[PDB]
C-alpha cells in the first residue's frame, strides 16, 4: 500500500503474510551479520606495520637486521601494489583494491526527503519501502582485516611494540618449512623476488584494463549484476495491473466508489504479496549459497594465509609458499 | 472472559492469535447484583449512565451484550417477550419464548418447566421460528444493525433497530451478571478451545508493533514502522 | 476526471459501459433502469465539482496532469529542457514543470519508513530520514546516514544490547559505534632474535550448531488435488 | 586449572541454554531452521 | 513450487551434512592439524550432542 | 474442510472424518507384499495385519 | 506406442495394475507408493439445517 | 509536427488536430543573425541514450552488428557468442490442404 | 542533438538507454542561414529539395 | 476458416457472439447496428476468398 489508510485497513486481514515476509528477511540478515562479525578480527601492531611507507623504512626493524635497508627489500616492488598506501582515497586501501572497486563498481537517506532535486533510483526505491542496509562498514572492516593479515607476517613478537623482521627472513622460513635448506651460502632469493615482482606487475596491468584474473573479474561482475537485477525486478513489479483498471491505488480510490475500489485493490494486494514471497525465497537461497562460499573463504584464510597447509593442491596449483589477501 | 465470545458470521476459530475488529471498546459496564432487576429501553445514542462501573465514554454504542447464564432461573418482567425491538418506520418486533409450539401466523393459545420455543412476533402472530432454547446459553449480543449473536454465532438478523427494550431478572437464584455497552475496535485476540484467553489493544506505538508482529512478547530488535499518519490535507489541482 | 468525449444515452447501441439506475427505500434498493455511457480517453473535457491551485512546502492531496497522490511539493533550481512531468520506475510521480515559466517542482512522500528499536518490550530509539519527532520521541542526534531519536537525553559509553554492523543500541537508548574485534596476533615461525612463546593457558569452550537432516514429507498428489 | 575453567564454561553455557555469542548464534540458527520447516 | 523448494533445501542440507561429517571425523574422533578448523585457538578435544 | 459441528437442541458435538485415507503400499519384485494404513481395515487384497 | 504402432497394453484392472498405470510404467521398481485405502460407492445422504 | 496532426514542443505532445494534408509557414530570425535548421524525418528503430532528458547517443539498427547491439542494449559489445536469426522471410507462396 | 528531443505522449525518461521507434531517418536537412527567411507550403509527399 | 455450422442473424437469441456494424466518415467511426453469429466448430464448411 502506497501509504493509503484504506489499503492498510484492507491489508490488516493479510498482516500474517507481511509478518512472515519481514521475519524471514530480518532473521537472514541477523544470521549473516553474526557470522561476519565472528569471522573478522584485526591486530594493532600488524596494522601499524601494514603500509607501503613502513615497508620502505627501517624504523621498525630490530638492531640485529642492520644489513637489510628496509622491511620490504627486493620484494617491495611486488608489495607496493598489495599493501595499503597513503595515496589512496580511503584508509587501508591499496592500488589493486582501488582498481577493482573502480573497474567493477550513497548510503545517506537524509538527502531523499530534502526535495532539492528529482529523486534518483535509490530514493525512489526508498519511497516504495525498499531500504538497502549499510555496507560501507563491511568493506572497511574487510580492508582492515586484509591489511592486518598482511602486516602480521613481518611481526616478530606479540607481547610488546611493533618490532618487525625483513620479508626475506619470513620467505626463508617458509622455504625451510617446504624443505630443509642445506645451501646457506648460495641463497638465490633474488630470482624469486624478481619473478614475484614481474607477476604482480602483470596482474596489476591486467586488472587496470592470466586466466585466473579473467575468471575472478567475470565472477565479481556476475555477483554485482545478480545483486542489481533482483532489486530491479522487484521494483518493476509494482507497475502490474493484476487484471485491475489501474496500478495506482490513489487513482482507483479517486475514480470508484469504496465498495468497488476495495475489490479492485484486493487483486493488487494479492499480486504484490506473491511478488514479495518470490523475492524472499530467492534471497534466502542466495544467502545459503553465500554461507557456503563464506565457509570456503574462512578455510582459505586459515590454511593458506595464516599458516602453511599440508593439503596437496589446496592453496593453488604447485608447492604453496605464502598467500596474501585483498 | 468467561461469558465473552468472538462474534462471527461463519465457522469459529478453535485456537491461535488473530488481529480482528471486534466490539471490545467498553463504553459502559452495568453489573446487575444478586436479586436485582435490569430494565431499560436503551436507544443507541450513548451509555453515560450512573450505574456504569468506572468511567463511561461519550461515544455512540455499537453492540449491547448480556453476560449471564440463560438458565431456568432467568425471568422476564414483560411476560413471554424477552426483547422488544423498535425498527425503522415504527415497526415493532418482539422476541417471545413459550412452553408450547406456536403455529405460523398464529398466537399462543394458553395466554414454566420444560423446553421453550422462541419466535419473532410482528403483530401478535408468529412470523419466524427460531427454535428451542439450548441449555448452554452464556451471552447474547445485539447490534443496532439488527444482528443477534448467541455464544458468538449470528443465528438471526432483523431490520436495523432504533432502540430496544428489556426487563430481566435472576429471580431467587441470587446471581449477579453483566451488561456491556461496547464499540468496535481493532485488537489481537488469543483463543484456546474457542475461548478468549488474552486481548491486546493496538492503542499505542508499542501495541501497534505488537499487533503487526502477531505477538504480545516482542523480542529485542529492529522493526519497520511508519514515521507518522496523514490526516486532513489541502487539495491541489494542476491542469493544462 | 478527464475525457476526450463523453456522452450519455438511453440506448445500448455503441455503449462502452452502462450505469445502474436504482430506487433506494427505507430498507431495500432496486435497480429499475440503465444509463449507457460512450466515452473516449483524453484530457479535452474535465469534470469539476462546481462552476489551478498549488500548495507548497506542506503535505497535500495533488492531482497533477491526471496523476493523483499525497505528497509535499517543492520548487527546485533544476533545469530540465525536455518534457512536462517525470515518473519513477514504479510509476510514481517524482516531479513536474510549470508551463508558464518552466520552473521545476519535485514531489516527495509525506511519511517514510523508519526503524524502531525495541528492547525489553519498550521503544528506546528510532532511525528515520526526516528530522521530525516520531513514536513519542523528542531528543535526537545526527548520524552520517540518518537521524536517530531516543529517550536518552541528547543536547556515551555503554554496552550495546542490539547491534547491526557498526551500530549498537544501549538499554538507556544511547547510540554506540561497534569496532572490529582485536587480538594480540598470530605466532610466527621465526627462530631469529627475540621471540615470544605462549606459556600460561586456560580453557575456552565454543559451541557450534550444524544441521544434518531435514523433515521429509510424503504427498498423495491425487488426494491433494 | 583447566578442569575448573572447563567446568565454569560448561556451567555458563548451560545457564545460557536454560534461559556467549556462539550460544546465541546456535539458538538463532536452530530456531530459524524450525520456523522455515513449519 | 513446493517440490522445487524442497529439492533446493535438500541440496543445502546435503552440503551442511558434509560439513558436519568432516567436523565429526576431524575434531571429535581425532585431533586435526588444520589451523583454526576446530574453533578459534589451539584445539584440545571436541564433544557432540 | 469441515471438522465438526454442534447440535443446536442439546449442544452435543459431532466430528467428521474422511471415509478413505492415504496408505503406503510396498512393492517388491512387481507384487504387493504389504501396506501401511491408519485404518484397521482390509485393503489391497490383504487380510493378515 | 512406437512409430504410431501399438506395442504394449496394460489394463488397470487390479491394485498392482492400478499402481503401474499411476506410475506410467509396466516394470515397477521395489519401493513404497502412495495409494488409496478403499473406494466409496452407494452412500446414505444426511442433511442438517437450522 | 506530424502529418497525423500531432504537435510536439520540446518532445511533449501538447495538442493534436485533424490529419494535415499540407502545411504552410514563413519564418525568419529578424536581425538576430542566427542560423537554424529544418528536418524532414521519418520513423526508424534505434537505440537512444539519454542523460538528464537530453539525447547523448543514437545507434541505428541498420546492420547485423548494429542489430546485435540493439538487441544487447549496448553500443560496445564484449567479445563472445550471441544468438541471432539465420535470415528473414519475405514474400512467400501460399499452400492450402483440405480434406 | 542540442535542439533534438525524444517525442512522447507521456512522462519523459531522465536517463538510460532505450530501443525505440523515433522520427530519426533524416529525409532532408535545410539549414536556414543568418538573416535568412524560410517560407514554404510543404505537403507530405517528399523532400527532394 | 472451417466450421460445422455458421449462421448470421439480426436477433440476439441463441447467439454465441456478435459483430459491430459501423459507419466510417472522413474523421470518425460510429457503431450503429449489431450482427449476431451462431457457429459450431468443425470442418464441414470452409470460407474461401
Ligand atoms: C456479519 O455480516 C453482517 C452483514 O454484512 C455485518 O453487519 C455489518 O456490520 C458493520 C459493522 O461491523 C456495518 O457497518 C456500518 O455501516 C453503517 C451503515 O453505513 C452506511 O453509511 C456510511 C456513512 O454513514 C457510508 O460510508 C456507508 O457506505 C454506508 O452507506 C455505517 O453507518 C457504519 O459506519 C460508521 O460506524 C463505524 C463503526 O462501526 C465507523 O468506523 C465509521 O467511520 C462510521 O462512523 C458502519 O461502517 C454494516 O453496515 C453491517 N452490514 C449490514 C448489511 O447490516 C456484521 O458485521 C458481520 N459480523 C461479523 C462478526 O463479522
Ligand atoms: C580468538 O581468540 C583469541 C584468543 O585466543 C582472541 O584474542 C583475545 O581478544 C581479547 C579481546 O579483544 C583480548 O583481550 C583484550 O586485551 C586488551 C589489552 O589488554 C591489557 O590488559 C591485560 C591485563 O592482563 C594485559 O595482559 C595486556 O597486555 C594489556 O595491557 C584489553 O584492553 C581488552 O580489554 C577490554 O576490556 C576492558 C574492560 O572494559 C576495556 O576497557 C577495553 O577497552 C577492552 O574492551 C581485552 O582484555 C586478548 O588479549 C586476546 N588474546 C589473544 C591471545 O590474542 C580473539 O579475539 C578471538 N577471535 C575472535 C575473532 O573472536
Ligand atoms: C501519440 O499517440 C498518437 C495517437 O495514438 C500516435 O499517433 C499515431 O502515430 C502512428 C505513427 O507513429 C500512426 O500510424 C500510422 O497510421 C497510418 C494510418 O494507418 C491506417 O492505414 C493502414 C494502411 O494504409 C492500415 O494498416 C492501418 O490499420 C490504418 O488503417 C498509417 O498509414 C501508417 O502506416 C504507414 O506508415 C508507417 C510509417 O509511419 C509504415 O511502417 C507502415 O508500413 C505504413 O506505410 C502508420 O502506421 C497512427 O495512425 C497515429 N495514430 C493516430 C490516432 O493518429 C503517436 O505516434 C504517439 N506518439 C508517440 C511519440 O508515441
Ligand atoms: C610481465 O612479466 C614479464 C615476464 O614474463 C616482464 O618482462 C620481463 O622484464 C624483465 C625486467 O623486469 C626483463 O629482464 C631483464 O631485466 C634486466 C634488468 O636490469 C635488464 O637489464 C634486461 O635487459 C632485461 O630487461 C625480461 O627480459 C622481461 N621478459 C620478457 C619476456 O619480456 C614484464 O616486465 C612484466 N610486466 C610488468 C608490467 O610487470
Ligand atoms: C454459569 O455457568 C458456568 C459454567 O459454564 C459456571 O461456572 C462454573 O461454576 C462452578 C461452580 O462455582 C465452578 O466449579 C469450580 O470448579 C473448580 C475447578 O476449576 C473448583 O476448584 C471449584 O471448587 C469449583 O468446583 C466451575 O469451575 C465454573 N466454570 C467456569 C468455566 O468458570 C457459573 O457458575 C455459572 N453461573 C451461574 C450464575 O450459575
Ligand atoms: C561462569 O563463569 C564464571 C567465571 O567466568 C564463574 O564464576 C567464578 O566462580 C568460581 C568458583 O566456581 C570463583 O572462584 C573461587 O572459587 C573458590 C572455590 O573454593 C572460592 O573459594 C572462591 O571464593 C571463589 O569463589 C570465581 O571467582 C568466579 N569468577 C567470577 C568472575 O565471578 C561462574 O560460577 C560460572 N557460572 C556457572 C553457572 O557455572
Ligand atoms: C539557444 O539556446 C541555447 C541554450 O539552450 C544557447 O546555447 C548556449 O549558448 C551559449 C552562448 O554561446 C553557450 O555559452 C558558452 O558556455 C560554455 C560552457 O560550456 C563556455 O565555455 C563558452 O565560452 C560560452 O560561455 C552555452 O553553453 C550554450 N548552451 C548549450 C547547451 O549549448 C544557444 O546559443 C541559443 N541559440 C541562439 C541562436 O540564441
Ligand atoms: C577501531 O580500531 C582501529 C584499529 O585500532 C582504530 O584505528 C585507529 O584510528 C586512530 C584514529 O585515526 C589512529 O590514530 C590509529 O593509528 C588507528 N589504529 C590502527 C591500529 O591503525 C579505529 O579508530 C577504531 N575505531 C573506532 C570508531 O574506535
Ligand atoms: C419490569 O418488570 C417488573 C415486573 O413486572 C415491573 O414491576 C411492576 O411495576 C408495576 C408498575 O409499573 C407494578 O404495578 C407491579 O406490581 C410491578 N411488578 C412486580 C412483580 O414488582 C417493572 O415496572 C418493570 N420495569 C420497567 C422499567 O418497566
Ligand atoms: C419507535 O420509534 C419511533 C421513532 O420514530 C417512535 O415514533 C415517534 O414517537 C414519538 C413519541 O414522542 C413521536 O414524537 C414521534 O413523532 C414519532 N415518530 C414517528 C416517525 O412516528 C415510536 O413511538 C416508537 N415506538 C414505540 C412503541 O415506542
Ligand atoms: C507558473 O508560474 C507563473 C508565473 O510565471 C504563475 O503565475 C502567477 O500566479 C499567481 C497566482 O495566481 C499570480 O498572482 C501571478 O501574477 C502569476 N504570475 C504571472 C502570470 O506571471 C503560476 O501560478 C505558476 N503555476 C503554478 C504554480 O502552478
Ligand atoms: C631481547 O630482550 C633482552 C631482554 O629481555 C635484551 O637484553 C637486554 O638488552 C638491553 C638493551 O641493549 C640491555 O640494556 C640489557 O642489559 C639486556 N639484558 C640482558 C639480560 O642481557 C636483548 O637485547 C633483546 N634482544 C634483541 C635481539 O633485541
Ligand atoms: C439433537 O438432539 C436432539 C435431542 O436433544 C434430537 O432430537 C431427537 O430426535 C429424535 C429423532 O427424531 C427423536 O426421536 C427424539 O425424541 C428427539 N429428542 C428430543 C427432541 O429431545 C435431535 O435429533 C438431534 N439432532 C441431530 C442429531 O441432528
Ligand atoms: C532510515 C533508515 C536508516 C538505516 C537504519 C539502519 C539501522 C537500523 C536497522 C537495522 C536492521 C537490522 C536487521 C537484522 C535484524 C536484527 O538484528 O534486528
Ligand atoms: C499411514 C502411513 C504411516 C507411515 C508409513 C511409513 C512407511 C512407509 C513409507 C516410507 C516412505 C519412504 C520414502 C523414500 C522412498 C523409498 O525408499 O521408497
Ligand atoms: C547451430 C549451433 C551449433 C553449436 C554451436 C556451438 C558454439 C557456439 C556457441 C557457444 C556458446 C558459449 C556460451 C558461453 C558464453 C560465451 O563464452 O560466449
Ligand atoms: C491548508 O493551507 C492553508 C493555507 O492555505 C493552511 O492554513 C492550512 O493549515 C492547510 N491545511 C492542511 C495542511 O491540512
Ligand atoms: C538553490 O537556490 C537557492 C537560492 O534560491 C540557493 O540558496 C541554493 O544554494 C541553490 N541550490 C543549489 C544546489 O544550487
Ligand atoms: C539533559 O541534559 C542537559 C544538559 O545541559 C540538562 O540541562 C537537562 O536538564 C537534562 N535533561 C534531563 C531530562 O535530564
Ligand atoms: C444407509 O443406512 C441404512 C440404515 O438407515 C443401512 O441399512 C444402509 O446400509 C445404509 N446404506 C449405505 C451405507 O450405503
Ligand atoms: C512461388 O512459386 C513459384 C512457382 O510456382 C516461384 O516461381 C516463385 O518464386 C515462388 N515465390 C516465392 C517462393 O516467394
Amino acid at each position: 500500500c502506497n501509504g493509503n489508510p484504506r489499503c492498510n485497513k484492507l491489508l490488516t486481514q493479510y498482516v500474517s503474510a507481511c509478518q512472515t515476509i519481514e521475519q524471514a528477511l530480518a532473521m537472514g540478515a541477523r544470521l549473516e551479520n553474526m557470522e561476519v562479525d565472528s569471522m573478522l578480527f584485526v591486530s594493532e601492531n600488524a596494522l601499524k606495520l601494514a603500509s607501503v611507507e613502513a615497508f620502505n623504512s627501517t624504523e621498525h626493524l630490530d638492531p640485529i637486521y642492520k644489513e637489510w635497508p628496509n622491511i620490504g627489500g627486493s620484494w617491495l616492488g611486488g608489495l607496493k601494489d598489495i599493501l595499503p598506501s597513503h595515496n589512496s582515497k580511503r584508509k587501508y586501501r591499496s592500488a589493486i583494491e582501488d582498481l577493482l572497486f573502480d573497474k567493477v563498481v550513497d548510503e545517506d537517506y537524509k538527502r531523499c526527503t530534502g526535495g532539492y532535486d528529482i529523486a534518483d533510483l535509490v530514493c525512489a526505491q526508498y519511497y516504495n519501502g525498499i531500504m538497502v542496509l549499510p555496507g560501507v562498514a563491511n568493506d572497511d572492516k574487510m580492508t582492515m582485516y586484509t591489511a592486518s593479515l598482511a602486516g602480521g607476517i613481518t611481526l616478530g613478537a606479540l607481547g610488546g611494540g611493533a618490532v618487525a623482521i625483513p620479508f626475506a627472513v619470513a620467505v626463508q622460513a617458509r622455504l625451510n618449512y617446504v624443505a630443509l635448506q642445506t645451501d646457506v651460502l648460495n641463497k638465490n632469493q633474488q630470482i624469486l623476488a624478481n619473478a614475484f615482482n614481474q607477476a604482480i606487475g602483470n596482474i596489476t596491468q591486467a586488472f587496470g584494463k592470466l586466466a585466473t584474473v579473467a575468471k575472478a573479474l567475470a565472477k565479481v561482475q556476475d555477483v554485482v549484476n545478480t545483486q542489481g537485477q533482483a532489486l530491479s525486478h522487484l521494483t518493476v513489479q509494482l507497475q502490474n495491473n493484476f487484471q485491475a483498471i489501474s496500478s495506482s491505488i490513489s487513482d482507483i480510490y479517486n475514480r470508484l466508489d469504496p465498495p468497488s475500489a476495495d475489490a479492485q485493490v484486493d487483486r493488487l494486494i494479492t499480486g504484490r504479496l506473491t511478488a514479495l514471497n518470490a523475492f524472499v525465497s530467492q534471497t534466502l537461497t542466495r544467502q545459503a549459497e553465500v554461507r557456503a562460499s563464506r565457509q570456503l573463504a574462512k578455510d582459505k584464510v586459515n590454511e593458506c594465509v595464516r599458516s602453511q597447509s599440508q593439503r596437496f593442491g589446496f592453496c593453488g596449483n604447485g608447492t604453496h609458499l605464502f598467500s596474501l589477501a585483498n | 472472559f468467561n461469558n465473552w465470545f468472538l462474534l462471527t458470521n461463519d465457522s469459529t476459530f478453535v485456537s491461535g492469535r488473530f488481529v480482528t475488529n471486534q466490539p471490545l471498546l467498553v463504553n459502559c459496564l452495568w453489573p446487575v447484583p444478586s436479586f436485582g432487576v435490569a430494565a431499560q429501553e436503551f436507544c443507541f445514542e450513548g451509555a453515560q449512565f450512573s450505574q456504569c462501573n468506572g468511567v463511561s465514554l461519550n461515544n455512540t454504542v455499537d453492540v449491547i451484550r448480556f453476560n449471564l447464564n440463560f438458565t431456568a432461573d432467568v425471568q422476564s418482567g414483560m411476560g413471554a417477550t424477552v426483547f422488544s425491538l423498535n425498527t425503522t418506520g415504527g415497526v415493532i418486533l418482539e422476541i417471545s419464548c413459550y412452553n408450547d409450539t406456536v403455529r405460523e401466523s398464529s398466537f399462543y393459545s394458553y395466554g414454566t418447566d420444560g423446553p421453550k420455543y422462541c419466535y419473532v412476533l410482528y403483530n401478535g402472530t408468529a412470523l419466524k421460528y427460531l427454535g428451542t432454547l439450548p441449555p448452554s446459553v452464556k451471552e447474547i449480543a445485539i447490534s443496532k444493525w439488527g444482528h443477534f449473536y448467541i455464544n458468538g454465532y449470528n443465528f438471526f438478523s432483523t431490520f436495523p433497530i432504533d432502540c430496544i427494550s428489556f426487563n430481566l431478572t435472576t429471580s431467587t437464584s441470587g446471581a449477579f451478571w453483566t451488561i456491556a455497552y461496547t464499540s468496535y475496535t481493532e485488537a489481537l485476540v488469543q483463543v484456546e478451545n474457542t475461548a478468549i484467553k488474552k486481548v491486546t489493544y493496538c492503542n499505542s506505538h508499542i501495541n501497534n508493533i505488537k499487533c503487526s508482529q502477531l505477538t504480545a512478547n516482542l523480542q529485542n530488535g529492529f522493526y519497520p514502522v511508519a514515521s507518522s499518519e496523514v490526516g486532513l490535507v489541502n487539495k491541489s489541482v494542476v491542469l493544462l | 476526471l478527464t475525457f476526450n468525449k463523453f456522452c450519455l444515452s438511453l440506448h445500448p447501441v455503441g455503449a462502452n459501459c452502462k450505469f445502474d439506475v436504482a430506487a433506494r427505500t427505507r430498507t431495500n434498493e432496486q435497480v429499475v433502469r440503465s444509463l449507457y455511457v460512450i466515452y473516449e480517453e483524453g484530457d479535452n473535457i474535465a469534470g469539476v465539482p462546481s462552476d489551478s491551485v498549488l500548495h507548497l512546502d506542506s503535505c497535500t492531496d495533488y492531482n497533477i496532469y491526471g496523476k493523483t497522490g499525497i505528497g509535499i511539493i517543492r520548487q527546485t533550481n533544476s533545469t530540465l529542457l525536455s518534457g512536462l512531468y517525470y515518473t519513477s520506475l514504479s510509476g510514481d510521480l517524482l516531479g513536474f514543470k510549470n508551463v508558464t515559466d518552466g520552473v521545476v517542482y519535485s514531489v516527495t512522500p509525506c511519511d517514510v519508513s523508519a526503524q524502531a528499536a525495541v528492547i525489553d518490550g519498550t521503544i528506546v530509539g528510532a532511525m528515520t530520514s526526516i528530522n521530525s519527532e516520531l513514536l513519542g520521541l523528542t531528543h535526537w542526534t545526527t548520524t552520517p546516514n540518518f537521524y536517530y531519536y531516543s529517550i536518552y537525553n541528547y543536547t556515551v559509553d555503554c554496552e550495546p544490547i542490539i547491534t547491526y554492523s557498526n551500530i549498537g543500541v544501549c538499554k538507556n537508548g544511547a547510540l554506540v559505534f561497534i569496532n572490529v574485534t582485536h587480538s594480540d596476533g598470530d605466532v610466527q615461525p621465526i627462530s631469529t632474535g627475540n621471540v615470544t612463546i605462549p606459556t600460561n593457558f586456560t580453557i575456552s569452550v565454543q559451541v557450534e550448531y550444524i544441521q544434518v537432516y531435514t523433515t521429509p514429507v510424503s504427498i498423495d498428489c491425487s488426494r491433494y488435488v
